[PDB]
RNA sequence: ACUAUUCCAAAAGUUCUUAACAUGGACUAGCAAUUUCGGUUGGGGUGACC
RNA sequence: UCGCACACGCUUACAUCAGUAACUAAUAAUAUACUGAUAAUUAACAACCAAUAAACCAAAACAACACUAAAACGUUUAUUAAUUACAUUGUUAACCCAACACAGGAGUGCACCAAGGAAAGAUUAAAAGAAGUAAAAGGAACUCGGCAAACACAAACCCCGCCUGUUUACCAAAAACAUCACCUCUAGCAUUACUAGUAUUAGAGGCAAUGCCUGCCCAGUGACAAGUUUAACGGCCGCGGUACUGACCGUGCAAAGGUAGCAUAAUCACUUGUUCUCCAAAUAAGGACUUGUAUGAAUGGCCACACGAGGGUUUUACUGUCUCUU
RNA sequence: GACGAGCUACCCAUGAGCAGUUUAAAAGAACCAACUCAUCUAUGUGGCAAAAUAGUGAGAAGACUUGUAGGUAGAGGUGAAAA
RNA sequence: ACCAAAGCUAGCUCAACAACAAAUACAAAAAUACACCAAAAUAAAAUAAAACAUUCACCUAACAUUAAAGUAUAGGA
């Protein structure tokens, strides 16, 4: 066991007490008479002080076991800034759920209509592009904290501009910073996603189910991939004190009660600060469950049971440059157990928007080569974007 | 006057840790040891050196554990595993084969029918073959490893006498154990370390060292080439 | 060079006559001529705006929760940010039913509006270079709340050779008994997008007012008046910036003057009050030299400050006022001429 | 170099932040935003002038004075004498509690406490 | 190369250096102090 | 002096042992300390001489 | 044509009005610097401006993704954070460090002018000195040397270093040092150096990459453990006889008797060694020859690429260096 | 025995600069500015200057320059040794 | 005739006797926040000895004064 301090700097051991303590019934003279330090005199010890009327500020830290809400079980916490091991196994092992490759038909049938594109899409959508990555900004090359959020924020205004044709879309209402607490049993673990995601998309009417009884049945028979030499608890944060109240970011009788979909930013500069594509599709995935979640213990309640109606969600996540489409539909409120029917996920990832972007002309040979702008553009990624943005008209 | 050392950080982490290298200094501000400044910035790993290592003190039990990924370190000749298992994370030193996605095993147990060792296998000596190849090797059981950690190198187990193990160092100098104490069976990474090239003295600077003197001097008498016979033979083995 | 920083918004006793000055602006209370010529569109819901605008009132008030504040102010400035976001946003889709330009709109949300300019002369007091002639220099850096951007220019309120007999302030000062500072550095005209943007023209903005230029903190300072000034202030300059970008990008300066009147709308906020303003910018020269002889004037028109509700509470609100409504709504359904 | 000029927040860099001696009135917030307290700043107590008689000068035929410095004793003799020997005399004195003369035994209780002095003026 | 430009004034290097604390700081220091105070220097020190 | 060496002693123990400190006395080095570098001399040196 | 601003640093040298006979200005005129009176820079810029737990292995380089030297930068969850108009402080300059109102030293962001500024107190038109332009014919004949200068701005061969780097602030920038490489010695280990390392590592040195090599010597002096070591200090022979030379022979002495190379050298002297080439002529330069009796092998020997403000020689071209000055 | 590392030598933190051209290349590569040094000559020698000026020169993404702020002190420091 | 020149005081020497108040050790003169504090180790050499190596009065201490006495002694004696 090497020890992980340097005894030099261990803050300094009390100086050894003078004899004069050391010796029965005898009283030690010490310049406490004096109120300063003396040489010559023996040096005294104080009462652990007692301001007997304690300041909010100053006081020493009311330590954590003292709390009224504190509980002796541990409780593993996941907030928007965990990060995952085994991003999508551990999140679904945590969700008791199972992943499909591509997005649900619905959407992409949604998607691919002649009639839900907008009057110049390609013009639009590279516009909004150049836009967030190049001309909002002051500054010839601007930074991922801005762009990311604008990117994303065009993106919906692109798609706000059909509530036109399709005016069942005025029933939405965006949200941000919203808290929400989801508590659960998972396996005799406890689970609790809890803290704020970006961006919320609320609507007024809940999502219809996407997934054919057969696809139900179908989950009842799978087997759920085991990571042997790691819990699945790894990557979250332990806790001795929390809540367990089923809460969204609203009050009772709220008129968008449904959650449609969550939005989630990556605006960070530096590499390692930001999430791997992976753990984000994790990240995003609890999220999405706790939206469910929460909606699904308000309109039934607390109860253990499955779902006669099935729950709904979707998430969209962001480099600004490289996207993670994701739907959730929740089947079952009981995953103590790990053998009943599970929830499904149907996850789109890695959708890149455009190839790389020239902010400046890159030149060789005294030559422009490449003029300014985005490399590649995927008309695809925006196609599913809008798909999900069209889901509930 | 005074100086205080990075090295203060209580919790073992992963995250690589920031630092304040010493050219040469002492806490004084004098120079100890010539020679050393104007590296590149480096930050440092936290290295678990005691390999078994129980993460709850509530289940005492032999450990396996998973390769997550391999990575360069500054601080060390040897490459740099991330392992995780259970709940913990932790570097270890990686075997020369230890590649990502991998199974390494921990055991403190000593079967009378010894075993076969994988690379990133830790044991017992006691438990091992007798001729087996050796690295991150304890000196005392229960301290952390000391020896045999630079890259390439590896001991090699020689005897077992008295339920105490006999290996040998790298320096062909012989060292006894105790039968107790936990080893890695293998080589450690990057064997051609030995035959890197550095091209030119800019490298030799970017590694943080400065020039030799450019003081003439005679060689003294202790120059020369000595033929010493092998010392003997170190024992950490306190008699009763 | 060197050049003082015109904010809009501020804490100066009177800004706007001092804002006037400096932009050749000047102030009419009172919305701008009623454009007799729209079109039987009023088929609008006011109902479902009521609705739409509580919504998010409430939202804000109410329903949703952040994590607990120790503070208990409920900062106004934390608060009605989220509200008025959520407003431009939602108002917008539906208007636009109606409204189809802003279909094709994209809405700035907190993006910079910069404006440099030069106005009249100074013989320069001290330095070395005392008793030389030099121009005065303006900047403004402004971070509006919301913008609304579109391909196409707004309809002039007036002619451009309209006069009025109200005159421009003249200050007798400098500016720095406002107080204003000179500090200079990198001087930039920008209208929140890049020269490259396919939209060059502003439609309207939003202003929510900062923490120390809440109410309360007025009458507490024995300040009266000055809750109504300080909206002016704001929107004298913004809009001017706002404007002024705008013709410049257009290749506009202030010797190529200005052919066609630049028109944008504002509307500032206090979470609870609000008040309304119209900007045409009409002589973009401000330079001493073109200012000479040049007849025309810079105008604003705005609203009397007046609130949108009274105390919300426990999820009821309480007051209401749909003329704040009928006025946005007014902006809001602003055109293009169609060709 | 200068030796001898004092020590100014005028001399130094921007970090130096030196105040000229005003008193402090508050303490830093959260967001960074400065915190005044009420009661740390001081409050004039001012009187109504309008009511009274009295003027900055005096009329230079109006006497002066034998000048008293006023001693503790003279004080003791004004106030705390007569109340003494009335009830001496009755024989009601009790040297145990001396409060009915104004003697206040230790200051902690009242607002405006002598010997630590807890006002400015 | 030229030579005479050696000082390059700096408050926090002034004080740092030849500062009244940092007299303090060191029984020397003091006895410096002492010595000038002694002598009646108008400057007992920076 | 000091830094290491090696030793007898002293101290603690066993019936001859030594873990870190550590004292006295020696040894062997390294690092070093104090101090000098005579006279004649057909200038001084080399030679020769006293 | 070194302008504007900031940081640092300077302190009122800044501003207005009045004065200057003299004091400052190295002169005057008048005044940003001498004198007096009186004023003055105003916070949004800047200084001040939270902790304790907890997850996070994953660079910046228009960052797609990678490189090797492995790279500063913060989000969120939880626990408490005095709650309340206005706190306090810096804001002038033509400025600073060089004793000067010094041709010098001075960091950053933007600009090459939209900004700043004057080389000449008045004449005269001597010599000598400084800086510049031009010059017939000639083209290095100058001279230690093509130093300087030029309508030239090209080639070649040498010695020494391998190379980019460093050194004597103020007479030396090199052939010195360092350096990749090669080599010896010393080390078996834990909280302040070395090192949060562990013998492919880390220290004390040596010599200078590459290529071919690196011979014999432990007697002396060290050093280590009596014995062992020279990529430790250090050494590496005579005297005669023989077919002008001496393979061969005698004998002595040494611990071994100087090899492979190389050679009149940056190598005591002799010495301008001998000869060949170069030139009309060479104590120069290059090639050979060569006992250097004082070359010579990691106190490194030998070639070779690239490199050199190193040190020499040739040629082209060019010229006021020179004939010989104007 | 005090005092000095604001110069300079070396670190230690911590900021900042390197345009164009050539190159598959940010390669202790080329060309050439800012920047950095200081070869060679001439001025200058009580100088403009107690080491400068003019030309001329080498390096110029690196063992590079440089800002602020700490650190080592004379029987010592520090040193790509020039005492 | 310029430049200059002269004053006698300021104080000193030796010896006897015996303006609050605020603020100040943050970079002193900055009312106000969580710590640490503090400590000691022969004086040396220059110089005398005609050099310099053992040694070289005073140099710290109080103890004075008149003597014993430059004596007994100690010294590269
Ligand atoms: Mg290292
Ligand atoms: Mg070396
Ligand atoms: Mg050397
Ligand atoms: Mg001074
Ligand atoms: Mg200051
Ligand atoms: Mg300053
Ligand atoms: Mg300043
Ligand atoms: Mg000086
Ligand atoms: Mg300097
Ligand atoms: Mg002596
Ligand atoms: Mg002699
Ligand atoms: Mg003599
Ligand atoms: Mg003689
Ligand atoms: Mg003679
Ligand atoms: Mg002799
Ligand atoms: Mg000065
Ligand atoms: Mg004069
Ligand atoms: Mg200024
Ligand atoms: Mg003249
Ligand atoms: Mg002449
Ligand atoms: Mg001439
Ligand atoms: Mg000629
Ligand atoms: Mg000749
Ligand atoms: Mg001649
Ligand atoms: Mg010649
Ligand atoms: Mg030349
Ligand atoms: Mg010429
Ligand atoms: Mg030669
Ligand atoms: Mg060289
Ligand atoms: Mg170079
Ligand atoms: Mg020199
Ligand atoms: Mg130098
Ligand atoms: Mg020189
Ligand atoms: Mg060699
Ligand atoms: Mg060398
Ligand atoms: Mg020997
Ligand atoms: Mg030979
Ligand atoms: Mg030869
Ligand atoms: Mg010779
Ligand atoms: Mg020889
Ligand atoms: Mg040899
Ligand atoms: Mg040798
Ligand atoms: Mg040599
Ligand atoms: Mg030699
Ligand atoms: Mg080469
Ligand atoms: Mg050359
Ligand atoms: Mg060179
Ligand atoms: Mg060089
Ligand atoms: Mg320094
Ligand atoms: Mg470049
Ligand atoms: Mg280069
Ligand atoms: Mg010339
Ligand atoms: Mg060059
Ligand atoms: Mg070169
Ligand atoms: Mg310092
Ligand atoms: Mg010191
Ligand atoms: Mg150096
Ligand atoms: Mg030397
Ligand atoms: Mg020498
Ligand atoms: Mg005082
Ligand atoms: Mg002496
Ligand atoms: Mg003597
Ligand atoms: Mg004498
Ligand atoms: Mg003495």
């Amino acid at each position: 066991a090497y020890e992980w301090g340097v005894r030099s700097t261990r803050k300094p051991e009390p100086p050894p007490l003078d004899r004069v303590y050391e010796i029965p019934g005898l009283e030690p003279i010490t310049y406490a008479g004096k109120m300063h330090f003396m040489p010559g005199l023996a040096r005294p010890v104080f009462p652990p002080w007692d301001p007997g009327w304690t300041h909010p500020k100053f006081r020493r830290l009311p330590p954590l076991h003292e709390h009224p809400l504190y509980k002796d079980q541990a409780c593993y916490v996941f907030h928007q800034r965990c990060r995952l091991l085994e991003g999508v196994k551990q999140a679904l092992w945590l969700t008791k759920t199972q992943l499909i490759e591509g997005l649900p038909e619905k959407v992409l049938r949604l998607a691919d209509d002649p009639r839900n594109h907008i009057e110049n899409q390609d013009e639009r959508v590279l516009n909004a592009i150049s836009h967030a990555r190049l001309w909002h900004s002051t500054e010839d090359i601007p930074k991922r904290e801005t762009y990311c959020p604008v990117i994303v924020d065009s993106l919906i205004q692109l798609c706000k501009s059909q509530i036109l044709k399709h005016p069942s879309l005025a029933r939405r209402i965006c949200a941000q910073n919203n808290t929400l607490s989801a508590t659960w049993n998972r396996e005799s673990i406890l689970l609790q996603v809890h803290g704020s995601s970006g961006a919320r998309l609320n609507a007024k009417d809940p999502l219809p189910p996407v997934a054919s009884q057969e696809e139900v049945e179908a989950t009842k028979n799978h087997v759920l991939e085991t990571f042997y030499p790691i819990s699945p608890t790894m990557g979250l944060q332990e806790c001795n004190v929390y809540d367990v109240n089923d809460d969204t970011g609203f009050q009772e009788g709220y008129p968008y009660p449904c959650p449609h979909t969550l939005y989630f930013l990556e605006s960070a500069n530096l590499r390692p600060r930001r999430f791997q594509p992976d753990q984000l599709r994790a990240k995003m995935i609890l999220f999405a469950f706790g939206s469910a979640l929460a909606q699904a213990r308000l309109l039934y309640g607390n109860d253990s049971k499955v779902l006669e109606q099935p729950v709904v969600v979707q998430s969209v996540g962001t480099d600004g440059r490289l996207f993670q489409f994701l739907v959730l539909q929740l089947n079952t409120t009981d995953l103590a157990s790990d053998e009943g029917v599970k929830n499904l996920a149907w996850v789109d990832s890695d959708q890149l928007l455009y190839q790389h972007f020239w902010c400046l002309p890159v030149i060789k040979k005294k030559v422009v080569v490449e003029p300014v702008g985005p490399i590649g553009f995927q008309p695809e990624t925006f196609r599913k974007f809008l798909a999900l943005y069209l889901h509930g008209a | 006057a005074t100086s205080v050392s990075w090295k203060s950080r209580t919790k073992y982490t992963v995250m690589p840790v920031k630092m304040r290298k010493s050219g040469g200094r002492n806490h004084t501000g004098q120079i100890q040891v010539h020679g050393i400044g104007g590296g590149h910035k480096q930050r440092y790993r936290m290295i678990d050196f005691l390999r078994f290592r129980p993460e709850h003190e509530s289940k005492p039990g032999p450990f396996e554990e998973k390769v997550i990924a391999v990575r360069y370190d500054p601080c060390r000749s040897a490459d740099i595993a991330l392992v995780a298992g259970g709940n913990r994370k932790r570097w270890i030193i990686a075997t020369e084969n230890m590649k990502a996605g991998d199974t390494v095993l921990n055991s403190d147990h000593i079967g009378r029918m010894a075993v076969a060792a994988r690379e990133g296998d830790a044991h017992p000596l006691g438990a091992l073959p007798v001729g087996t190849l050796i690295n991150n090797v304890e000196s005392e059981p229960g301290r952390g490893a000391q020896y045999i950690r630079a890259a390439g190198t590896c001991g090699v187990l020689l005897r077992k006498v008295n339920g105490t193990a006999i290996i040998q160092l790298p320096s062909k100098r012989q060292m006894q154990v105790l039968e107790t104490c936990i080893a890695t069976v293998g080589r450690v990474s990057n064997v051609d370390h030995n035959k890197r090239v550095i091209g030119k003295a800019g490298r030799n600077r970017w590694l943080g060292k400065r020039p030799n003197s450019g003081l003439w001097q005679r060689k003294g008498g202790w120059a020369g080439r000595k033929i010493r016979p092998l010392p003997p033979m170190k024992s950490y083995v306190k008699l009763p | 060079f060197m050049k003082y920083v015109v904010y809009p918004q501020t804490f100066a006793l009177n800004a706007d006559n001092w804002y006037q000055s400096f932009t050749k602006t000047v102030f009419l209370s009172g919305l701008p001529p009623t454009p007799a010529k729209l079109e039987p569109e009023p088929t609008l819901d006011i109902t479902a705006l009521r609705e739409a605008v509580c919504d998010c009132l409430l939202q804000e008030h109410f329903f949703l929760r952040r994590k607990k504040r120790a503070p208990v102010i409920q900062d106004r400035e934390a608060i009605a940010s989220p509200f008025l976001d959520q407003l431009v946003a939602s108002l917008t889709g539906l208007l636009s039913v109606h409204n189809p330009v802003l279909a094709a709109a994209a809405l700035d949300c907190k993006r910079p509006v910069h404006f440099f300019w030069l106005r009249g002369e100074e013989i320069i007091p001290r330095g070395h270079r005392k008793g030389r002639v030099d121009a005065l220099r303006y900047q403004i850096n402004d971070k509006p709340h919301n913008q609304i951007r579109i391909s196409r220019q707004l309809p002039e309120f007036v002619p451009l050779d309209y006069s009025i007999p109200i005159e421009v302030p003249v200050m007798s000062c400098k500016p720095d008994k406002l107080p204003l500072f000179k500090r200079q550095y990198e001087n930039t005209i920008f209208i929140g997008s890049k020269t490259a943007d396919p939209l060059c023209y502003g439609h309207t903005q939003f202003h929510l007012l900062p923490d120390k230029l809440k109410r309360e903190k007025l009458l507490k300072q024995n300040c009266a008046d000055q809750i109504e000034v300080v909206f002016r202030a704001n929107a004298i300059a913004s809009l001017f910036a706002w404007t002024g970008a705008q013709a410049m990008y257009q290749g506009f300066w202030s010797e190529a003057d200005v052919t066609r009147p630049f028109v944008s709308q504002g509307v500032i906020t206090d979470g609870k009050y609000f008040s309304f303003f119209c900007y045409q910018l009409n002589t973009l020269a401000l330079t001493a030299q073109a200012d000479q002889n040049n007849p025309r004037k810079n105008i604003c028109w705005g609203t009397q400050s007046k609130p949108l509700y009274e105390t919300i509470e426990d999820n009821n609100v309480k007051g209401f006022n749909d003329d704040v409504l009928l006025q946005l709504v007014q902006f809001l359904l602003n055109r293009p001429k169609e060709d | 170099a200068d030796r001898m000029s004092k020590w100014t927040s005028k001399r130094g860099p921007r970090t130096f932040c030196k105040g000229r001696g005003a008193k402090g009135t508050g303490f830093h917030g959260r967001d960074g935003k400065f915190v005044q307290i009420k009661e740390m700043i001081p409050e004039l107590v001012v009187p109504e002038l309008a009511g009274f008689k009295l003027k900055p000068y005096v009329n230079y035929r109006a006497p002066e004075g034998t000048d008293t410095p006023l001693t503790a004793k003279q004080l003791f003799l004004e106030t705390a004498a007569p109340a003494i020997e009335k009830d001496f005399k009755a024989g009601t004195f009790d040297p145990e509690h001396l409060e009915k003369y104004g003697f206040e035994p230790t200051q902690e209780g009242k607002l405006f406490q002598l010997y630590p002095k807890n006002f400015p003026r | 190369k030229a030579r005479g430009n050696e000082y390059q004034p700096s408050n926090i290097k002034r004080k740092h250096k030849h500062g009244w604390v940092r007299r303090l700081r060191t029984p020397t220091g003091v006895q410096v102090i002492l010595r000038r105070m002694h002598k009646g220097r108008k400057s007992l020190s920076h």
